[PDB]
Protein backbone atom coordinates (compact mmCIF):
# COMPACT_ATOMS: atom_id res chain seq x y z
CA UNK A 1 0.00 0.00 0.00
CA UNK A 2 0.91 3.93 -0.61
CA UNK A 3 2.19 6.28 2.31
CA UNK A 4 -1.08 8.16 1.99
CA UNK A 5 -3.36 5.92 4.19
CA UNK A 6 -1.36 5.48 6.56
CA UNK A 7 -3.11 5.21 10.26
CA UNK A 8 -1.26 3.22 13.26
CA UNK A 9 -2.69 0.05 14.88
CA UNK A 10 -2.32 -0.88 18.37
CA UNK A 11 -0.70 -2.35 19.88
CA UNK A 12 2.73 -0.43 19.85
CA UNK A 13 5.71 -2.12 17.23
CA UNK A 14 7.78 -1.33 20.39
CA UNK A 15 8.28 -0.18 23.85
CA UNK A 16 11.60 1.86 24.40
CA UNK A 17 12.07 2.58 28.14
CA UNK A 18 15.17 4.12 30.25
CA UNK A 19 14.26 7.43 30.44
CA UNK A 20 14.21 9.15 34.08
CA UNK A 21 12.00 11.85 33.35
CA UNK A 22 9.02 12.84 31.10
CA UNK A 23 9.46 12.60 27.42
CA UNK A 24 8.68 16.21 25.84
CA UNK A 25 9.71 15.58 22.21
CA UNK A 26 10.06 13.13 19.65
CA UNK A 27 11.48 13.12 16.08
CA UNK A 28 12.52 10.87 13.34
CA UNK A 29 15.45 10.87 10.92
CA UNK A 30 15.03 12.19 7.83
CA UNK A 31 16.84 9.51 5.56
CA UNK A 32 18.32 7.38 8.54
CA UNK A 33 16.33 4.65 10.38
CA UNK A 34 16.86 6.47 13.92
CA UNK A 35 14.99 8.17 15.85
CA UNK A 36 16.19 10.49 18.44
CA UNK A 37 13.91 11.56 21.46
CA UNK A 38 14.25 14.33 24.40
CA UNK A 39 13.48 13.85 27.49
CA UNK A 40 13.29 15.99 31.41
CA UNK A 41 16.44 14.72 32.70
CA UNK A 42 18.70 16.22 29.94
CA UNK A 43 19.55 12.93 27.77
CA UNK A 44 19.28 13.64 24.71
CA UNK A 45 18.40 9.66 23.82
CA UNK A 46 19.25 8.28 20.61
CA UNK A 47 17.11 4.86 19.43
CA UNK A 48 16.50 2.70 16.83
CA UNK A 49 13.38 2.13 16.02
CA UNK A 50 13.30 -0.40 13.46
CA UNK A 51 15.01 -3.05 15.91
CA UNK A 52 13.97 -0.98 19.55
CA UNK A 53 17.34 -0.99 20.26
CA UNK A 54 19.13 1.79 22.22
CA UNK A 55 21.62 3.86 20.31
CA UNK A 56 23.25 6.62 22.39
CA UNK A 57 22.85 9.22 25.24
CA UNK A 58 23.55 12.82 24.25
CA UNK A 59 24.40 15.05 27.51
CA UNK A 60 25.56 18.93 26.85
CA UNK A 61 22.23 20.71 28.34
CA UNK A 62 22.72 21.13 32.00
CA UNK A 63 18.62 21.54 32.48
CA UNK A 64 15.63 19.77 30.91
CA UNK A 65 15.70 19.91 26.67
CA UNK A 66 12.12 20.83 24.96
CA UNK A 67 12.60 20.71 21.50
CA UNK A 68 15.15 19.19 19.35
CA UNK A 69 15.11 20.12 15.42
CA UNK A 70 17.33 18.17 12.71
CA UNK A 71 18.60 19.40 9.34
CA UNK A 72 17.47 18.09 6.88
CA UNK A 73 21.01 16.72 5.79
CA UNK A 74 20.52 14.86 9.22
CA UNK A 75 24.21 16.09 9.96
CA UNK A 76 22.89 19.01 12.37
CA UNK A 77 20.87 18.54 15.58
CA UNK A 78 19.28 22.04 17.27
CA UNK A 79 18.68 21.34 21.06
CA UNK A 80 16.87 23.99 23.61
CA UNK A 81 17.18 23.16 27.09
CA UNK A 82 15.86 25.90 30.35
CA UNK A 83 19.68 26.58 31.25
CA UNK A 84 19.63 29.57 28.85
CA UNK A 85 21.51 27.32 26.28
CA UNK A 86 20.83 26.12 22.87
CA UNK A 87 23.12 23.40 21.01
CA UNK A 88 24.13 22.38 18.24
CA UNK A 89 25.39 18.85 17.60
CA UNK A 90 27.32 17.21 15.24
CA UNK A 91 25.31 13.56 14.19
CA UNK A 92 27.88 12.12 12.56
CA UNK A 93 30.03 12.89 15.16
CA UNK A 94 27.73 12.66 18.17
CA UNK A 95 29.52 15.63 19.96
CA UNK A 96 28.31 19.43 20.69
CA UNK A 97 29.67 22.04 18.55
CA UNK A 98 28.43 25.19 19.98
CA UNK A 99 26.39 26.73 22.58
CA UNK A 100 24.57 29.44 21.97
CA UNK A 101 23.39 32.33 25.20
CA UNK A 102 21.50 35.49 25.11
CA UNK A 103 18.08 33.93 26.18
CA UNK A 104 17.26 35.19 29.90
CA UNK A 105 14.23 32.48 29.99
CA UNK A 106 13.27 28.59 29.24
CA UNK A 107 14.28 28.32 25.17
CA UNK A 108 10.71 26.62 24.46
CA UNK A 109 11.58 25.88 21.38
CA UNK A 110 14.13 25.32 18.54
CA UNK A 111 13.96 25.11 14.38
CA UNK A 112 16.32 25.17 11.30
CA UNK A 113 14.68 26.39 8.60
CA UNK A 114 14.99 24.57 5.14
CA UNK A 115 18.12 27.26 3.81
CA UNK A 116 20.43 25.31 6.47
CA UNK A 117 22.11 28.81 7.86
CA UNK A 118 20.05 29.49 10.70
CA UNK A 119 17.92 28.27 13.76
CA UNK A 120 14.74 30.15 15.61
CA UNK A 121 14.58 29.85 18.98
CA UNK A 122 11.46 30.68 21.17
CA UNK A 123 11.60 30.98 25.07
CA UNK A 124 9.49 32.17 27.45
CA UNK A 125 10.74 35.63 27.59
CA UNK A 126 8.20 36.90 25.15
CA UNK A 127 10.87 37.20 22.06
CA UNK A 128 11.80 34.65 19.54
CA UNK A 129 15.78 34.83 18.35
CA UNK A 130 17.67 34.42 15.28
CA UNK A 131 21.05 32.26 15.32
CA UNK A 132 23.56 32.19 12.87
CA UNK A 133 24.81 28.26 12.73
CA UNK A 134 28.15 28.60 11.92
CA UNK A 135 29.73 31.67 12.98
CA UNK A 136 27.84 31.17 16.40
CA UNK A 137 25.80 34.82 16.79
CA UNK A 138 22.66 35.80 17.61
CA UNK A 139 21.47 37.97 14.68
CA UNK A 140 17.73 39.06 14.78
CA UNK A 141 14.56 38.97 16.97
CA UNK A 142 11.00 38.51 16.77
CA UNK A 143 9.23 41.03 19.00
CA UNK A 144 5.58 41.57 20.20
CA UNK A 145 4.59 38.38 21.94
CA UNK A 146 3.31 39.09 25.17
CA UNK A 147 2.82 35.68 26.68
CA UNK A 148 5.03 32.50 26.86
CA UNK A 149 5.93 31.66 23.34
CA UNK A 150 5.21 27.96 23.39
CA UNK A 151 6.65 26.41 20.04
CA UNK A 152 7.90 27.83 16.81
CA UNK A 153 8.22 26.12 13.02
CA UNK A 154 8.94 27.68 9.95
CA UNK A 155 7.41 27.24 6.46
CA UNK A 156 8.80 24.33 4.19
CA UNK A 157 9.85 27.13 1.90
CA UNK A 158 11.80 28.74 4.63
CA UNK A 159 10.16 32.70 3.96
CA UNK A 160 7.16 32.18 6.82
CA UNK A 161 8.40 32.06 10.33
CA UNK A 162 4.69 30.85 12.76
CA UNK A 163 4.55 31.09 16.50
CA UNK A 164 2.12 30.06 19.13
CA UNK A 165 1.99 31.77 22.35
CA UNK A 166 0.53 31.75 25.81
CA UNK A 167 -1.77 34.74 24.84
CA UNK A 168 -4.61 32.60 22.72
CA UNK A 169 -2.57 34.20 19.61
CA UNK A 170 -0.87 32.62 16.64
CA UNK A 171 1.88 35.03 14.86
CA UNK A 172 3.19 34.32 11.72
CA UNK A 173 5.97 36.48 10.60
CA UNK A 174 7.73 36.98 7.54
CA UNK A 175 11.65 36.23 8.07
CA UNK A 176 13.34 39.45 7.92
CA UNK A 177 11.18 41.67 7.16
CA UNK A 178 9.88 41.28 11.14
CA UNK A 179 6.61 42.24 11.19
CA UNK A 180 3.44 39.95 12.08
CA UNK A 181 1.88 38.79 8.80
CA UNK A 182 -1.08 37.24 10.94
CA UNK A 183 -1.86 37.69 14.38
CA UNK A 184 -4.97 35.37 14.62
CA UNK A 185 -6.95 35.73 17.70
CA UNK A 186 -10.00 33.09 17.81
CA UNK A 187 -8.90 30.14 20.37
CA UNK A 188 -9.95 30.05 23.37
CA UNK A 189 -6.86 28.79 25.65
CA UNK A 190 -3.30 28.58 25.41
CA UNK A 191 -1.71 27.22 22.17
CA UNK A 192 0.45 25.07 22.49
CA UNK A 193 1.30 23.33 19.24
CA UNK A 194 0.83 24.25 15.32
CA UNK A 195 1.91 22.15 12.40
CA UNK A 196 3.08 23.58 8.94
CA UNK A 197 0.86 22.36 6.14
CA UNK A 198 2.45 20.47 3.26
CA UNK A 199 2.18 20.97 -0.38
CA UNK A 200 -0.34 18.06 -1.14
CA UNK A 201 -2.74 18.97 1.80
CA UNK A 202 -2.66 22.70 -0.17
CA UNK A 203 -5.80 21.21 -2.35
CA UNK A 204 -7.13 18.82 0.19
CA UNK A 205 -7.41 22.00 2.44
CA UNK A 206 -8.79 24.08 0.06
CA UNK A 207 -11.67 21.59 -1.43
CA UNK A 208 -12.26 20.88 2.67
CA UNK A 209 -13.32 24.72 3.31
CA UNK A 210 -3.40 28.76 -3.21
CA UNK A 211 -2.05 28.18 0.33
CA UNK A 212 -0.40 28.67 2.74
CA UNK A 213 -2.44 27.07 5.32
CA UNK A 214 -1.34 26.25 8.97
CA UNK A 215 -2.58 23.69 12.02
CA UNK A 216 -3.18 24.81 15.43
CA UNK A 217 -3.78 22.65 18.58
CA UNK A 218 -4.79 24.65 22.41
CA UNK A 219 -5.83 23.81 25.52
CA UNK A 220 -9.39 24.56 24.83
CA UNK A 221 -9.72 20.92 23.19
CA UNK A 222 -9.99 21.84 20.33
CA UNK A 223 -7.24 21.96 16.88
CA UNK A 224 -8.01 25.01 14.41
CA UNK A 225 -7.20 25.27 11.12
CA UNK A 226 -5.80 28.79 9.50
CA UNK A 227 -5.55 30.17 5.98
CA UNK A 228 -2.37 32.57 6.46
CA UNK A 229 -2.80 35.02 3.40
CA UNK A 230 -6.16 36.05 4.58
CA UNK A 231 -5.79 35.12 8.19
CA UNK A 232 -8.84 33.68 10.11
CA UNK A 233 -10.26 30.25 11.36
CA UNK A 234 -11.48 27.97 8.41
CA UNK A 235 -12.29 24.83 10.31
CA UNK A 236 -12.09 23.25 13.65
CA UNK A 237 -11.85 19.91 15.44
CA UNK A 238 -13.60 19.45 18.68
CA UNK A 239 -13.81 15.71 20.39
CA UNK A 240 -10.31 16.21 22.52
CA UNK A 241 -11.66 16.33 26.63
CA UNK A 242 -8.03 17.94 27.65
CA UNK A 243 -5.63 19.90 26.29
CA UNK A 244 -4.15 18.98 22.33
CA UNK A 245 -0.26 18.63 23.29
CA UNK A 246 0.56 17.90 20.04
CA UNK A 247 -0.83 18.38 16.67
CA UNK A 248 0.60 16.96 13.19
CA UNK A 249 -0.24 16.81 9.49
CA UNK A 250 0.15 13.60 7.69
CA UNK A 251 2.99 13.27 5.45
CA UNK A 252 0.75 12.64 2.34
CA UNK A 253 -1.87 15.49 3.24
CA UNK A 254 -5.25 14.57 3.89
CA UNK A 255 -4.89 13.00 8.18
CA UNK A 256 -3.99 14.72 10.62
CA UNK A 257 -2.79 12.80 14.00
CA UNK A 258 -3.11 14.43 16.94
CA UNK A 259 -2.20 13.74 20.85
CA UNK A 260 -4.18 15.18 23.48
CA UNK A 261 -3.54 15.00 28.03
CA UNK A 262 -6.82 12.61 28.09
CA UNK A 263 -4.49 9.83 26.99
CA UNK A 264 -5.89 10.46 23.00
CA UNK A 265 -4.01 9.61 19.79
CA UNK A 266 -6.56 10.56 17.50
CA UNK A 267 -6.91 10.87 13.85
CA UNK A 268 -8.73 13.25 11.89
CA UNK A 269 -9.63 14.02 8.21
CA UNK A 270 -11.13 17.64 7.54
CA UNK A 271 -13.16 16.23 5.07
CA UNK A 272 -15.83 14.43 7.64
CA UNK A 273 -14.51 17.42 10.16
CA UNK A 274 -14.39 14.01 12.90
CA UNK A 275 -12.49 11.78 14.68
CA UNK A 276 -12.76 8.43 13.48
CA UNK A 277 -9.72 6.68 15.18
CA UNK A 278 -8.51 7.52 19.37
CA UNK A 279 -6.09 5.29 20.52
CA UNK A 280 -5.31 4.62 24.09
CA UNK A 281 -1.52 5.19 23.49
CA UNK A 282 0.16 5.51 27.48
CA UNK A 283 -1.04 5.45 30.67
CA UNK A 284 -0.53 9.30 31.40
CA UNK A 285 -0.15 12.52 29.47
CA UNK A 286 0.89 12.45 25.96
CA UNK A 287 3.61 15.29 25.31
CA UNK A 288 4.93 14.65 21.46
CA UNK A 289 4.21 12.69 18.44
CA UNK A 290 5.89 12.15 14.94
CA UNK A 291 4.98 10.03 11.76
CA UNK A 292 7.61 9.09 9.24
CA UNK A 293 7.72 10.60 5.87
CA UNK A 294 8.79 7.29 3.92
CA UNK A 295 8.47 4.82 6.72
CA UNK A 296 5.22 3.30 8.32
CA UNK A 297 5.64 4.11 11.55
CA UNK A 298 4.14 6.60 14.37
CA UNK A 299 6.21 7.37 17.41
CA UNK A 300 5.11 9.25 20.60
CA UNK A 301 6.73 10.67 23.66
CA UNK A 302 5.18 10.97 26.78
CA UNK A 303 5.44 11.36 30.87
CA UNK A 304 4.88 7.63 31.37
CA UNK A 305 8.66 7.17 30.69
CA UNK A 306 8.06 5.28 28.14
CA UNK A 307 8.53 5.97 24.19
CA UNK A 308 6.32 3.90 21.83
CA UNK A 309 6.23 3.08 18.53
CA UNK A 310 3.25 2.03 16.41
CA UNK A 311 2.99 0.91 12.86
CA UNK A 312 1.03 2.59 10.49
CA UNK A 313 -0.94 0.02 7.81
CA UNK B 1 27.24 16.83 35.95
CA UNK B 2 28.39 19.24 38.61
CA UNK B 3 25.53 21.82 37.61
CA UNK B 4 23.11 18.86 36.26
CA UNK B 5 22.98 18.06 40.56
CA UNK B 6 22.56 21.67 41.21
CA UNK B 7 19.74 22.81 39.04
CA UNK B 8 17.95 19.69 40.65
CA UNK B 9 18.36 20.23 43.70
CA UNK B 10 17.75 23.73 43.85
CA UNK B 11 14.43 23.37 41.94
CA UNK B 12 13.34 20.78 45.16
CA UNK B 13 14.58 23.49 47.56
CA UNK B 14 11.83 25.63 46.49
CA UNK B 15 9.14 23.62 46.41
CA UNK B 16 9.69 22.28 49.85
CA UNK B 17 9.64 26.27 50.50
CA UNK B 18 6.46 25.92 48.83
CA UNK B 19 5.68 23.13 50.61
CA UNK B 20 6.22 25.05 53.64
CA UNK B 21 4.23 28.06 52.60
CA UNK B 22 1.07 25.88 51.41
CA UNK B 23 1.18 24.86 55.12
CA UNK B 24 1.97 28.24 57.23
CA UNK B 25 -1.24 29.76 55.33
CA UNK B 26 -3.25 26.50 56.27
CA UNK B 27 -2.11 26.50 59.60
CA UNK B 28 -3.36 30.19 60.58
CA UNK B 29 -6.96 29.29 58.59
CA UNK B 30 -7.26 26.24 60.86
CA UNK B 31 -6.23 28.28 63.74
CA UNK B 32 -8.71 30.99 63.38
CA UNK B 33 -11.45 28.79 62.79
CA UNK B 34 -10.39 26.46 65.82
CA UNK B 35 -11.27 29.10 67.89
CA UNK B 36 -14.42 30.31 65.93
CA UNK B 37 -14.98 26.78 67.15
CA UNK B 38 -14.25 26.98 70.48
CA UNK B 39 -16.64 30.38 70.46
CA UNK B 40 -19.44 28.29 69.29
CA UNK B 41 -19.61 25.81 71.83
CA UNK B 42 -19.41 28.71 74.34
CA UNK B 43 -22.48 30.02 72.64
CA UNK B 44 -24.19 26.33 73.07
CA UNK B 45 -23.27 26.38 76.40
CA UNK B 46 -24.09 18.92 70.42
CA UNK B 47 -22.46 20.45 72.77
CA UNK B 48 -20.55 17.06 73.11
CA UNK B 49 -20.37 16.90 69.78
CA UNK B 50 -18.62 20.01 69.11
CA UNK B 51 -15.87 18.84 72.26
CA UNK B 52 -15.15 16.21 70.08
CA UNK B 53 -15.70 18.04 66.46
CA UNK B 54 -12.62 21.01 67.66
CA UNK B 55 -10.74 18.16 69.57
CA UNK B 56 -10.35 16.37 66.02
CA UNK B 57 -9.32 20.15 64.68
CA UNK B 58 -6.54 21.05 67.53
CA UNK B 59 -5.13 17.63 66.74
CA UNK B 60 -4.86 18.12 63.41
CA UNK B 61 -3.29 21.92 64.08
CA UNK B 62 -1.02 20.06 66.10
CA UNK B 63 -0.24 17.48 63.40
CA UNK B 64 0.46 20.80 61.35
CA UNK B 65 2.31 22.59 63.52
CA UNK B 66 4.55 19.60 63.85
CA UNK B 67 4.79 19.51 60.26
CA UNK B 68 5.75 22.80 60.11
CA UNK B 69 8.75 22.71 62.61
CA UNK B 70 10.08 19.91 61.59
CA UNK B 71 10.30 21.05 58.42
CA UNK B 72 11.35 24.56 59.64
CA UNK B 73 14.42 22.85 60.87
CA UNK B 74 14.53 21.09 57.12
CA UNK B 75 14.31 24.58 55.91
CA UNK B 76 17.06 25.90 58.26
CA UNK B 77 18.89 23.03 57.51
CA UNK B 78 18.83 22.90 53.95
CA UNK B 79 19.76 26.35 53.46
CA UNK B 80 23.01 26.29 54.45
CA UNK B 81 23.24 24.28 51.16
CA UNK B 82 21.21 27.10 49.58
CA UNK B 83 23.85 29.64 50.33
CA UNK B 84 26.58 28.12 48.52
CA UNK B 85 24.79 25.91 46.35
CA UNK B 86 23.05 28.93 43.91
CA UNK B 87 26.78 30.69 44.68
CA UNK B 88 28.14 27.84 43.09
CA UNK B 89 25.09 28.34 40.39
CA UNK B 90 26.52 31.68 39.42
CA UNK B 91 29.73 31.07 39.66
CA UNK B 92 28.97 28.62 36.32
CA UNK B 93 29.19 31.06 34.00
CA UNK B 94 32.48 32.36 35.26
CA UNK B 95 34.10 28.47 35.27
CA UNK B 96 32.95 27.60 31.85
CA UNK B 97 34.58 30.40 30.23
CA UNK B 98 37.81 29.63 31.78
CA UNK B 99 38.04 25.86 30.88
CA UNK B 100 40.18 26.52 27.77
CA UNK B 101 42.41 29.03 29.65
CA UNK B 102 42.87 26.32 32.36
CA UNK B 103 42.98 23.00 30.20
CA UNK B 104 45.44 24.91 28.04
CA UNK B 105 48.19 25.39 31.15
CA UNK B 106 47.00 21.68 32.25
CA UNK B 107 47.85 20.20 29.15
CA UNK B 108 50.99 21.75 28.75
CA UNK B 109 52.27 21.00 32.28
CA UNK B 110 51.40 17.38 31.63
CA UNK B 111 52.56 16.43 28.30
CA UNK B 112 55.81 18.39 28.26
CA UNK B 113 57.21 19.45 31.44
CA UNK B 114 57.64 16.09 32.70
CA UNK B 115 61.73 15.63 32.74
CA UNK B 116 62.36 18.95 34.13
CA UNK B 117 62.84 20.51 37.25
CA UNK B 118 61.21 22.13 39.99
CA UNK B 119 62.68 25.55 39.06
CA UNK B 120 62.45 24.56 35.29
CA UNK B 121 58.95 23.54 35.25
CA UNK B 122 57.70 26.75 37.54
CA UNK B 123 59.56 28.64 34.75
CA UNK B 124 57.69 27.09 31.53
CA UNK B 125 54.50 27.69 33.50
CA UNK B 126 54.92 31.03 33.99
CA UNK B 127 55.86 32.03 30.55
CA UNK B 128 52.91 30.38 29.35
CA UNK B 129 50.74 31.25 31.90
Amino acid sequence: RDPKEWIPRPPEKYALSGHRSPVTRVIFHPVFSVMVSASEDATIKVWDYETGDFERTLKGHTDSVQDISFDHSGKLLASCSADMTIKLWDFQGFECIRTMHGHDHNVSSVAIMPNGDHIVSASRDKTIKMWEVQTGYCVKTFTGHREWVRMVRPNQDGTLIASCSNDQTVRVWVVATKECKAELREHEHVVECISWAPESSYSSISEATPGPFLLSGSRDKTIKMWDVSTGMCLMTLVGHDNWVRGVLFHSGGKFILSCADDKTLRVWDYKNKRCMKTLNAHEHFVTSLDFHKTAPYVVTGSVDQTVKVWECR
Amino acid sequence: EQQMHLNVGLRKIKETVDQVEELRRDLRIKSQELEVKNAAANDKLEYAVLISEAQAIKADLAAVEAKVNRSTALLKSLSAERERWEKTSETFKNQMSTIAGDCLLSAAFIAYAGYFDQQMRQNLFTTWS
